[PDB]
């Protein structure tokens, strides 16, 4: 469960993303596709190369979902219900893959927000992304 | 694991810039903070009560230096990770009984630390190269389990 | 999340355990210690050999916790709060180990209750043990 | 992996009693029911809408027979799992892109099925022997990932 400090830490770190929200989401996806090639097969209709307008657009959707989770952090199962059904029922996303994307999101944040990525905030972000992942694999 | 020459180049060039006195302690300290069950193995290190206490703990920094040394050794022998980590595998598997999932976790914490230190220079292709490396080290360190 | 059928399936299967509750809990622990030797280090004060009175007594405690979770299946985080603090704060149990014990509990049930261990009930039990595990690693 | 003679004996003696026409299909079917994301790889198998439909699906039973055959092959070569699973590793890793965690899951489902069929005869030491086996197979099948 997320502590009050976890919630404040995540809100604060994510708040710094600003207009870059979509960009960072797209970067995390790119990091995942390159580092963990098994994940690519979920997107046969997307070109996954650098500068892909499809990955850019998708990164924005991923970011919007994370922002929704931050904004409704005490009510995540509800806020992400639709997304949970999608990832489990329709897409059949292997639960391992959420750990892969979560890691790539941490890397992206570390690479862009060095002042925010303290050890405590890293811990909070990891717990937050793990909580998001739990909801998205819950059915 | 097999790195392409482009990947090997990218890995070696970044590693040459790594602060060998600090990066290992940062990765180990973050492992202890982010995955607190790992503290079970470090009771003798003293104060681990807060993130600041962990990161500033002289024994964490000192031990992290040893960890990084092993990664450096791995980097020099990408084609023989198994022999390189042989005694360390005996240590971590047979003597300490560390679950090998934690080797994966520490490698990924190291990747976060590299990203933290190198910023934009830690590009997605550079990360992908490092992921091959840390997977290779984790797999070799776990050899005594399989 | 557990479906209504999951809850009924788990209650039904566990209901068949009867006076054997402690025995099966002890057997699952033994299975875990033998199959996954890394788990043994948590019990330096227990003798882990077959017929160990300490493992027998502990199996009863494990079973009682699972029974509590079955009986309060819609309120598990609350029912298992004390146990969650113990496993995380005091004992620092690696989360992987919950998957190991959960698997050994399924094996124990399969070995003893072949009529109950249908594919659907196996799925329900796995989800239930994973939910218990999530609570016990949540802090 | 290394089985003791006692473990090898226990494994081989149980395996000789396994129904080779049914056990593999039961393990594969349970994998599809218990871990439903795995169905993503079996779209051509038709009706997987209910547990009964999965278990009774002729293609699940037929494919499960092939799976079991590979475990049988593994059992004959405990000292060379890598070469034994070489082409299967290329298939599952390079062509199908199955996450290797699923190899661990299928092996553990097989263990549950053995327990289901053999009951009390599937003792804790017998299980421990089989866990060495299924870990060995999972590790070999994942070789192309590491
Ligand atoms: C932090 C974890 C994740 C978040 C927040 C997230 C969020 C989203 C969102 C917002 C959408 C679009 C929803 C819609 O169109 O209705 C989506 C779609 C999708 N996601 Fe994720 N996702 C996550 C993890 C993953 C992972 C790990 C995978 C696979 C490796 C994955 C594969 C997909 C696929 C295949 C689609 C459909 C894209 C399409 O068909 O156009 N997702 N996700
Ligand atoms: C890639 C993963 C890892 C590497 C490369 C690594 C490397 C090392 C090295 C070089 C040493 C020094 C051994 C010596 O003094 O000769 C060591 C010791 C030790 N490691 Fe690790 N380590 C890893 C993961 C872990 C993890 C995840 C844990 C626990 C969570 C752990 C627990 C320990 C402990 C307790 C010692 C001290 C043992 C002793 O002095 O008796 N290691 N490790
Ligand atoms: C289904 C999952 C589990 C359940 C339901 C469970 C339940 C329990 C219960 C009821 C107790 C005694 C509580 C008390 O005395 O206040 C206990 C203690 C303990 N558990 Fe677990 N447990 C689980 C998983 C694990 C795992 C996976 C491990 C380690 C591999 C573990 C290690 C321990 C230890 C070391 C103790 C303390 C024993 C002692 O010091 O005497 N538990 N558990
Ligand atoms: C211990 C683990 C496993 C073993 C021993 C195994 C064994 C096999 C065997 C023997 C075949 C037949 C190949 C042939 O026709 O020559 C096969 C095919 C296949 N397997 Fe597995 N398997 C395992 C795990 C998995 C898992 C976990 C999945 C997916 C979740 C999977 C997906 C497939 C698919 C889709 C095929 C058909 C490929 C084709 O015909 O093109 N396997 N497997």
């Amino acid at each position: 469960v997320l502590s009050p400090a976890d919630k404040t830490n995540v809100k604060a770190a994510w708040g710094k993303v600003g207009a870059h929200a979509g960009e960072y989401g797209a970067e995390a996806l790119e990091r995942m596709f390159l580092s963990f090639p098994t994940t690519k097969t979920y997107f046969p209709h997307f070109d996954l190369s650098h500068g892909s307008a499809q990955v850019k657009g998708h990164g924005k959707k991923v970011a919007d979902a994370l922002t929704n989770a931050v904004a409704h952090v005490d009510d995540m199962p509800n806020a992400l219900s639709a997304l949970s059904d999608l990832h489990a029922h329709k897409l059949r996303v292997d639960p391992v893959n959420f750990k892969l994307l979560s890691h790539c999101l941490l890397v992206t944040l570390a690479a862009h927000l060095p002042a925010e990525f303290t050890p405590a905030v890293h811990a909070s972000l990891d717990k937050f992304l793990a909580s998001v992942s739990t909801v998205l694999t819950s059915k | 694991v097999h790195l392409t020459p482009k990947e090997k180049s990218a890995v070696t060039a970044l590693w040459g810039k790594v602060n060998v006195d600090e990066v290992g302690g940062e990765a180990l300290g973050r492992l202890l903070v982010v995955y607190p069950w790992t503290q079970r193995f470090f009771e003798s290190f003293g104060d681990l009560s807060t993130p600041d206490a962990v990161m500033g703990n002289p024994k964490v920094k000192a031990h992290g230096k040893k960890v990084l040394g092993a990664f450096s050794d791995g980097l020099a022998h990408l084609d023989n990770l198994k022999g390189t980590f042989a005694t360390l595998s005996e240590l971590h598997c047979d003597k300490l009984h560390v679950d090998p999932e934690n080797f994966r976790l520490l490698g990924n914490v190291l990747v976060c630390v590299l990203a933290h230190h190198f910023g934009k220079e830690f590009t997605p292709p550079v990360q992908a190269a490092y992921q091959k490396v840390v997977a290779g080290v984790a797999n070799a360190l776990a050899h005594k389990y399989h």
